[PDB]
């Protein structure tokens, strides 16, 4: 528990967790008019974090992808010797490390906070989400379903009296 | 030996520890005293105005 | 006008041929689209039996070869008639790829036209 | 006693380390690359910290044949676990559904496609 | 929002006691902090002194870590380097340069330390930035850049 | 006026047969701008205007 | 350009005033600079200060095109940081200003 | 908008043969000391055929690029109710053509 | 080969261009190596939990 | 002289002289003729002029390069608030450079 | 100087000959091409192509009259480092081939100020 | 195996035309490696009857990270207190 | 250290003490030398220390 | 098979590109030609060798 927990840019273990490709999928289904200046402003904080984010991603997966490839040559550490075929099969390895770290949500307080508010700019992007990215809307609404998160668009809704527009998977009432 | 400098030392050992210092130092503080000007105006201006009498500051208005 | 995403669903058979019937006879589509989907269709048409007829020519070529002829019939039938599964598998592959890509170039003409996509402008 | 832990360096931090017994205690009967590795570590060792310069002239030329057999085992190991990577890419792309349903915004231009200033790009004229 | 009541022009005494508070700020504008005269300047007065703090309390963590993480991790680190993991003791590896290295355990200690040293400074700067507090100099929805005049202070 | 000052005519014409075909087409700029999103945020974004400017004598 | 010193600098404390009150750059702090000439030798005077408004009208109005009535119906006379000699309003605005910084 | 991102998913599917060709080169090399000839001939030939088929996919590639710059189209003419093909040059994006 | 994947580094490195200068004051904000440290925890508590 | 002495050619590459003394009469067995162009072309050395024009031309190409180069990409979008502001904020510093500015004060010259 | 600057001019006539067979508009405005850029690009060479004529025209005086004259040249290393400074400061000033181009004033004034 | 050239060339038993007596020229005595001065500056001084070599050694090569940071404490001390005498002023 | 020694003769708290074993002689690594001059070169270097104490080395004035 | 039929029918019988042709570019959609390319027909002795 860090002594920073005030800092939009970090998160909690139990915040909701987003992947780097489901924010920028989600980038793609809003606009800008239809949102309030403070979610303007949030979804500017967010983007300024993400522009570092993204690119220490690869930097975090590096030692991971380094040793595999190391593995993969063998159990001959030959330094400056085997740099080419290091460098070779690692150009495939780590791209394989960075889809895993991508693939992986992490938490986030402007995470949390963009898609959990309770005002209009929140409900605006749950619905955009719900409908124009209806595979992500699925995981998230889980997600939230699971962390005790009610509102209206989610598919584990048992207060709607208009059935659900995706599938609904298993979970303990 | 260990002491060969790859370095001339025909004129400039004695240029940069005599000539250099004189006119370096003139070049710091000229530069000094362009970025007081430019960046404390305010400060400058009042203690300039302040230094002279207000009669006087009338007579030259 | 339809989801993007990994995690959304690939395009399925039925969504398919819906889609290309809709542009084929279809009133909203362009004259240009739907010709272009006509000529998609007739010059796929080709690999579809190009493959089978290849496919046959090697296998009954395959069942006489050297070995598989003095292998047993269990192993010879079997081993004879894999190059006719191949060249088969691989024309009506490559006839559904070049009728789908055509067709999605297509169906992208039409989204253009009629301005169904969110981030497409003059 | 706070100098007692801080100011007090270990014996190991200082002296030269030892042989570690446990590791040559007990080993396989396969002249394999653990064992080629442990004696090629061994000797050159020996070689680096010894006075004796009859036992490093034939411990060199043993060490050389022992990095040749070091080198074939390691070519052993490069060929499986490569090709051991390569089958297990291709099995994992061939039984993979690969996204098909990515936008298409970007191959999409237009006011290129079908030129928006028409006429008026060839010269003007009005 | 709701707009305050706009006062009537200043007279001739107000104007002067205006005046006379921009004179008093400028000169209590120090010496050898440069900021230029600009809407922005005690705006970015303010911002550069809670920098300042940040800094004091960033650079104490950093001193603090690498006082603590040393016996803790980086000295227990270097226990790895007394043998290689095949058990014979640490030996030199050349690259492409054959140093001589007669001194005692020469090889093994700057090794140790090629490795050790990155590892203390990498191990201290995250102690700072775990340990030390933004709070004071965070504005997440950025109402800290409204000008400040040199009268209104 | 601005904009014909600042266009000759040629690249005014362009800029006109652009804006015939948006008007043809009914797009407004604010249904497709969405770059705010990822645009760095600035004090001049916070979200109270009114009160962010500061006015004086 | 227009104003009464070859630099800022020879300009009296009124010249910093105007560049504390406007930012580095806003283009007002030429329009503050003048309204501080306009005021030196009449900001003391209960008439000389009228006679420099009426000064600061004048130059608004050969600055910029304006209409008999826009000066004197403004609404808010006060000047923020980003406010720009666009407009005959601004301008009198900010010589103003210069006005008010001007001391003796 | 026009940010031009490709998948990687589908980017590394692509240069698996290049890889696996490099690799296989390193084997030879690291082979050369103790093999024959013969022997390495299975090596020469599979980096043979990889590099046949990684030729082909380049050849593919750039016959499509080299092939777009030539747009040809159907025209309807509707009076004589006949189709005629018709050339004309291509309008894009400048780093398309760079690329 | 990897020639035409030049897209991805520019959608990296041109946000790092956009930005201005932090004496300027637009946003008086500099956080890169703090979220780096961010990152790390963040990314460990991700891949934990999943 | 530890760098001489164990890699030669990063020696000659810097520029440092042969280390070792030959009093004895025997030369040494490594060395190498000098290459003095990092410590030639210097502003301590007889490029010291050549040197003097080249870091003018520097500190020229860098304050045009912070005036107009890395601006440039501060903005490239429309902007919702305050766009007029904040593009005027890069062009001042760009329009305004002393070098086209300076000069009325003593235009009696000409 | 001529290894350096070929590859410039290389890929400028490369794309004059692209935009005149192919037509891909490297040059043309009307959809983004830039005409002032081929200028850029060709005097980029250009200039250093008229100092690497000149340049070796300085050696022959500078051999002949130490031969004809029985004595040293004068300040040898000196006249090395001007003819350097020359070399490796003529690219930044291929634009005084091109101040009424429409240039920004900025790299104008950088230009002459560097000529 | 030789540290000092004059010492190395004094007296050569295993020069060319010596060995070609038994004409055996093994690889382990090249030239190449035969000899090799320290890493330590030596310099030649004129003594009281010839020239003598002093050797100017300045630094070990062999300390360790525990040692360094014993030495370095003080410095992060005195770190912390002139950054909490800036808090506190 | 009572305890453990109490401890240590059971074959459970064994397994684990053998599965640590395991991996570690599972993680074995060689350095090969990849310069031209190799182990000669290598052990030519390191034989500074012992120079002084070879026979070559004595003081044998020729006259 | 993989050398001349395939590439045969691929080139000559169709002139739809496959997927792997333009996957990664972005131009957009468009039919191949063999008759309005390569006019030295320089590729006649590159296939032939
Ligand atoms: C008649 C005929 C009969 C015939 C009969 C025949 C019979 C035959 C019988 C059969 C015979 C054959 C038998 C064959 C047997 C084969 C099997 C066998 O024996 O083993 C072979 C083989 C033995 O190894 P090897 O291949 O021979 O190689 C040995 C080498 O010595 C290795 O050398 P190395 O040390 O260099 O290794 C490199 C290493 C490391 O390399 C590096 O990357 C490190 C060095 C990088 C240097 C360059 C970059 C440095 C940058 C700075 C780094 C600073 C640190 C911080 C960085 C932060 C980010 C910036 O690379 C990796 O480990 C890469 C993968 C990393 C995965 C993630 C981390 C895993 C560990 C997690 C530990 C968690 C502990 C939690 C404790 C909690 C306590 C409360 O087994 C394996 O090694 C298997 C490993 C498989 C992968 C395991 C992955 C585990 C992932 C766990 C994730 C957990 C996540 C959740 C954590 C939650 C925590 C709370
Ligand atoms: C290698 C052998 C081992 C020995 C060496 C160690 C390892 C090598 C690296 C060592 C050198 C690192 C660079 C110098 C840092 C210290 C400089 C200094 O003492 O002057 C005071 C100077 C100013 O301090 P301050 O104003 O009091 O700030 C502290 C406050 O708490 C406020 O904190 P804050 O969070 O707000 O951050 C403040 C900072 C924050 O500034 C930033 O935001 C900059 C960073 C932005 C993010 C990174 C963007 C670039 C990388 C992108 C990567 C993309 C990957 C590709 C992705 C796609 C493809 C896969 O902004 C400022 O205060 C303004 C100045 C910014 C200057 C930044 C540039 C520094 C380097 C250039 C000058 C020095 C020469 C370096 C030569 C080359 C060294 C390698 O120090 C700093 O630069 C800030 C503190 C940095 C952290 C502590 C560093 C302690 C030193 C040991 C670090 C060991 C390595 C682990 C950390 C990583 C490096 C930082
Ligand atoms: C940005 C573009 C990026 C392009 C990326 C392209 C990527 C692909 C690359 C592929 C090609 C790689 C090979 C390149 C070969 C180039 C040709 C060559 O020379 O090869 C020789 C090479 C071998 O021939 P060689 O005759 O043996 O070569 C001898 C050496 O070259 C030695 O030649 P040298 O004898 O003529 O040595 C001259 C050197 C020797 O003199 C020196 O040692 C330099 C001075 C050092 C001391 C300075 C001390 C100053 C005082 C202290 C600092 C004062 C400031 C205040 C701070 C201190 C306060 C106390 O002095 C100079 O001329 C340097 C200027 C020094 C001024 C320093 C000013 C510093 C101020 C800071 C800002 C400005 C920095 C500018 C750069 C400075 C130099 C690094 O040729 C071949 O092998 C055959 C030809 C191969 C051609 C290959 C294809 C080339 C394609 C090039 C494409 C370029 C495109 C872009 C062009 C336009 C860019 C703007
Ligand atoms: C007239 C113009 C040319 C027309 C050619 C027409 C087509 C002919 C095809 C013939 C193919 C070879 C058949 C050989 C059978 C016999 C073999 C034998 O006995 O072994 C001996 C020996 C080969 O011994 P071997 O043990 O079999 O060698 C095995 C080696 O592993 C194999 O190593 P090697 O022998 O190949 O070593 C030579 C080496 C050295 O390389 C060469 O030899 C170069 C070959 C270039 C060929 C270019 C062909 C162009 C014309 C195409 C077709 C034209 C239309 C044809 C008619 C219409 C269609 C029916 O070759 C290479 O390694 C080449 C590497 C691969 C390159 C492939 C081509 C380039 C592709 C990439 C660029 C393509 C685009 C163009 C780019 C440039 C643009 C400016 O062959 C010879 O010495 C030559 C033949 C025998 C001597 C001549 C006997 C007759 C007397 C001469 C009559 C003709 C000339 C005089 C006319 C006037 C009379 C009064
Ligand atoms: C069936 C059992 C009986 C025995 C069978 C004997 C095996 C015969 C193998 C023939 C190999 C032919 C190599 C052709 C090389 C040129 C390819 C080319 O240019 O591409 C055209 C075409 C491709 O044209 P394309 O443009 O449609 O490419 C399609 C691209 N994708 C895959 C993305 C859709 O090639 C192919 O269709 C496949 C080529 C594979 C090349 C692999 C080379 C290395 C391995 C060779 C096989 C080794 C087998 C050894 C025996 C094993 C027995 C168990
Ligand atoms: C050891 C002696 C040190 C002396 C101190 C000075 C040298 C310090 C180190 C070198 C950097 C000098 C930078 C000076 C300018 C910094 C500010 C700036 O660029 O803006 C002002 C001006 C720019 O002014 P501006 O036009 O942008 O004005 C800004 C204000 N408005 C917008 C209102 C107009 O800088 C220039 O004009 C730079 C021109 C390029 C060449 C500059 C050469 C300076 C003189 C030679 C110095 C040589 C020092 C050598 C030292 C070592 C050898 C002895
Ligand atoms: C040359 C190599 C060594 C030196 C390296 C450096 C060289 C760099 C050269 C390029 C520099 C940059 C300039 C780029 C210019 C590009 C020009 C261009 O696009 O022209 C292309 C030209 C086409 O130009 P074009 O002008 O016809 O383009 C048509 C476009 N319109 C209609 C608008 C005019 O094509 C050729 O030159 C022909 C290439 C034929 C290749 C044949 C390969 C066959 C492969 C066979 C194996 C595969 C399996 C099948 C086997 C079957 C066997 C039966
Ligand atoms: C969210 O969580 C957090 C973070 O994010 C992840 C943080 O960044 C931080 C920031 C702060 C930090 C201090 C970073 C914390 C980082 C950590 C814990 C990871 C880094 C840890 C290390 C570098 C320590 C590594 C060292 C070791 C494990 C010690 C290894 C020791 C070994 C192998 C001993 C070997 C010795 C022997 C076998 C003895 C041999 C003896 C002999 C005599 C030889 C034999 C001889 C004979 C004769 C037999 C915090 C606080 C945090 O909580
Ligand atoms: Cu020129």
């Amino acid at each position: 528990m860090d002594n920073n927990y005030h800092f939009w840019g970090n998160g909690d273990r139990q915040d909701v967790s987003l992947s780097y490709e489901d924010y920028y999928s989600i980038l793609d289904c809003l606009l800008d008019e239809k949102l309030s200046p403070q979610g303007l402003m949030k979804f500017k904080n967010l983007h300024e974090v993400s522009m570092y984010g993204v690119s220490y991603v690869p930097l975090y997966c590096f030692p991971v992808a380094y040793g595999i490839s190391h593995m993969l040559t063998g159990k001959v550490r030959r330094g400056h010797s085997g740099y080419r075929n290091l460098f070779s099969l690692m150009s495939v390895v780590l791209p394989f490390t960075c889809w895993y770290a991508y693939t992986t949500p992490i938490p986030r307080r402007l995470y949390t906070e963009i898609i959990c508010s309770n005002n209009a700019d929140g409900a605006y992007v749950r619905n955009r989400i719900k409908q124009q990215k209806p595979g992500i809307w699925r995981k998230l609404s889980q997600q939230l379903y699971n962390k005790n998160f009610r509102f209206p668009e989610l598919n584990q809704d048992l207060t709607a009296t208009e059935f659900p527009l995706d599938y609904v998977a298993p979970h303990k009432f | 030996v260990f002491h060969y400098t790859n370095f001339v030392q025909e004129t400039n050992a004695w240029w940069l520890r005599r000539v250099r210092p004189v006119y370096c130092t003139v070049l710091a503080y000229y530069g000094w005293w362009l970025y007081d000007r430019y960046y404390l105006f305010g400060k400058n201006a009042t203690q300039d105005i302040r230094k002279d009498t207000t009669e006087v500051w009338e007579k030259r208005a | 006008m339809e989801p993007f995403g990994t995690d959304e669903r690939n395009w399925t058979h039925e969504e398919k041929d819906i889609i290309t019937r809709f542009l084929k006879y279809d009133k909203h589509v362009n004259l240009k689209t739907a010709e272009m989907v006509y000529s998609a269709e007739v010059e796929s048409a080709y690999f579809g039996k190009a493959g089978a007829l290849a496919g046959g020519v090697i296998s009954a070529l395959f069942f006489n070869f050297p070995i598989v002829r003095n292998l047993p019939i269990i192993r010879r039938s079997v081993i004879g008639v894999l190059p006719f599964l191949y060249c088969y598998t691989w024309g009506k592959n490559t006839q559904e790829e070049l009728r789908w890509l055509k067709t999605f170039a297509a169906y992208q003409r039409f989204v253009v036209y009629h301005g169904q996509h969110c981030k497409l402008w003059v | 006693m706070i100098w007692k832990y801080l100011q007090r360096t270990n014996r190991g931090n200082i002296i030269q380390a030892g042989l570690q017994h446990r590791k040559f205690e007990n080993l396989p009967f396969k002249q394999n690359f653990d064992n080629l590795t442990k004696a090629y570590d061994l000797r050159m060792w020996y070689i680096s910290n010894s006075p004796h310069e009859a036992k490093n002239l034939e411990y060199v030329n043993e060490l050389e044949a022992l990095h040749n057999e070091l080198n074939y085992q390691n070519s052993r190991q490069f060929l499986f676990r490569t090709v051991s990577f390569l089958l297990g890419w291709a099995l994992f792309y061939q039984f993979y559904e690969l996204p098909k349903t990515y936008d298409w915004q970007d191959t999409q231009e237009p006011k290129h496609q079908v030129p928006a200033y028409g006429d008026l790009e060839e010269g003007g004229d009005e | 929002g709701f707009e305050t009541v706009v006062p009537a022009p200043p007279t001739r005494d107000d104007e002067l006691r205006m005046i006379k508070a921009t004179e008093e700020q400028f000169l209590q504008q120090p010496r050898y902090k440069l900021y230029m005269n600009e809407a922005h300047r005690i705006a970015k007065m303010n911002h550069g002194d809670r920098h300042n703090n940040i800094r004091a309390h960033f650079w104490s963590n950093f001193a603090l870590g690498l006082l603590i993480t040393g016996p803790i991790f980086i000295i227990p680190f270097g226990k790895a380097f007394r043998n290689l993991r095949s058990g014979v003791p640490y030996y030199f590896r050349p690259k492409y340069v054959f140093t001589q290295k007669n001194q005692y355990n020469q090889d093994r200690n700057w090794g140790a330390m090629k490795k050790q040293i990155p590892l203390w400074l990498g191990l201290s700067t995250a102690y700072a930035y775990w340990f030390t507090d933004f709070s004071i100099n965070d504005d997440e929805w950025l109402e800290k850049g409204k000008v400040i005049y040199p009268h209104q202070t | 006026y601005e904009a014909q000052y600042a266009c000759q005519d040629d690249m005014f014409d362009f800029l006109m047969e652009l804006a015939y075909a948006r008007r043809a087409a009914d797009n407004f700029e604010s249904d497709f701008a969405s770059h705010e999103l990822t645009t760095l945020p600035t004090f001049y974004d916070t979200p109270k205007a009114a009160e962010r400017k500061t006015y004086t004598y | 350009a227009q104003t009464a010193h070859q630099n800022r600098y020879q300009g009296g404390l009124c010249y910093a005033q105007c560049n504390e009150l406007f930012s580095f750059w806003n283009p007002s702090i030429q329009q503050c600079w003048k309204g501080c000439d306009f005021g030196v030798g009449r900001v003391n005077d209960p008439e000389g200060r009228i006679e420099a408004q009426q000064m600061c009208k004048r130059w608004a109005a050969e600055l910029y095109w304006t209409y008999k009535g826009e000066l004197d119906t403004i609404k808010d006379l006060r000047v923020h940081a980003d406010m720009y000699p666009t407009t005959p309003q601004n301008v009198y605005r900010a010589c103003l200003a210069g006005v008010r910084r001007q001391k003796f | 908008y026009k940010t031009h991102l490709f998948s990687w998913r589908w980017f590394l599917i692509k240069l698996l043969p290049s890889v696996s060709i490099i690799l296989l080169g390193y084997y030879l090399q690291l082979t050369l000391k103790w093999n024959l000839f013969n022997k390495q001939n299975t090596i020469v030939l599979l980096i043979t055929l990889l590099l046949l088929y990684i030729l082909w996919l380049e050849f593919y590639q750039f016959y499509h690029i080299l092939s777009f710059y030539g747009n040809i189209n159907w025209a309807f003419d509707y009076d004589e109710y006949i189709w005629t093909l018709e050339l004309d040059t291509r309008r894009t994006r400048l780093a398309n053509n760079y690329i | 080969s990897w020639a035409y994947m030049y897209p991805w580094l520019k959608f990296i490195f041109r946000k790092y261009l956009d930005v201005p200068y932090y004496w300027f004051y637009l946003n008086g904000r500099e956080l890169g190596i703090r979220v780096f440290f961010t990152d790390l925890k963040l990314f460990f508590y991700g891949i934990t939990n999943r | 002289y530890e760098l001489f002495v164990d890699h030669p050619d990063l020696a000659q590459w810097t520029g440092t002289y042969p280390k070792v003394d030959s009093s004895h009469g025997f030369p040494f067995y490594s060395t190498y003729e000098m290459y003095r162009d990092f410590q030639e072309n210097t502003l301590n050395s007889d490029g010291s002029f050549a040197q003097w024009i080249t870091l003018v031309c520097g500190i020229y190409v860098i304050h045009v390069i912070y005036n107009y180069m890395i601006p440039y990409y501060w903005v490239s979008t429309p902007l919702k608030n305050d766009e007029f502001t904040r593009l005027r904020m890069k062009d001042y510093i760009a329009s305004t450079v002393l070098e086209e500015v300076y000069g009325i004060s003593y235009a009696e010259w000409g | 100087m001529l290894a350096t600057i070929t590859p410039v001019l290389g890929a400028a006539v490369i794309m004059m000959a692209f935009d005149r067979h192919w037509q891909t508009t490297f040059f043309e405005y009307a959809y983004g091409g830039d005409p002032i850029l081929s200028q850029h690009l060709f005097w980029f060479f250009g200039h250093p192509e008229v100092y690497v004529l000149i340049i070796p025209t300085f050696g022959f005086i500078n051999m002949i009259v130490p031969h004809n004259n029985t004595r040293r040249v004068a300040s040898k290393h000196h006249m090395i480092w001007a003819i350097y400074v020359m070399a490796y400061m003529g690219y930044l000033v291929w634009g005084h081939h091109m101040y009424l181009v429409g240039l920004d004033h900025r790299s104008r004034t950088m230009y002459s100020t560097i000529t | 195996m030789f540290r000092w050239l004059f010492l190395y060339w004094y007296n050569s038993t295993d020069t060319p035309s010596a060995i070609a007596k038994v004409n055996l020229w093994s690889y382990i005595n090249l030239r190449l490696f035969k000899a090799r001065l320290s890493s330590s500056i030596a310099y030649y001084i004129l003594g009281l009857n010839n020239l003598e070599l002093k050797k100017l050694k300045i630094f070990y090569k062999n300390t360790y990270f525990d040692y360094i940071y014993l030495k370095s404490i003080p410095c992060l001390f005195l770190i912390i207190f002139f950054t909490n005498l800036y808090l506190f002023l | 250290l009572f305890l453990i020694n109490n401890y240590k003769a059971y074959k459970i708290n064994t397994f684990f003490l053998y599965i640590y074993i395991y991996l570690n002689n599972l993680n074995i690594i060689w350095y090969p030398i990849f310069k031209a001059y190799s182990i000669f070169g290598y052990y030519k270097s390191t034989r500074l220390n012992f120079i002084d104490t070879k026979n070559e080395n004595i003081k044998r004035i020729k006259y | 098979w993989c050398a001349y039929f395939v590439p045969y029918n691929i080139f000559f019988k169709t002139h739809m590109p496959l997927e792997h042709a333009y996957d990664n570019l972005f131009f957009p959609y468009f039919q191949h030609t063999h008759f309005l390319w390569d006019n030295n027909a320089l590729h006649i002795p590159t296939v032939g060798g």
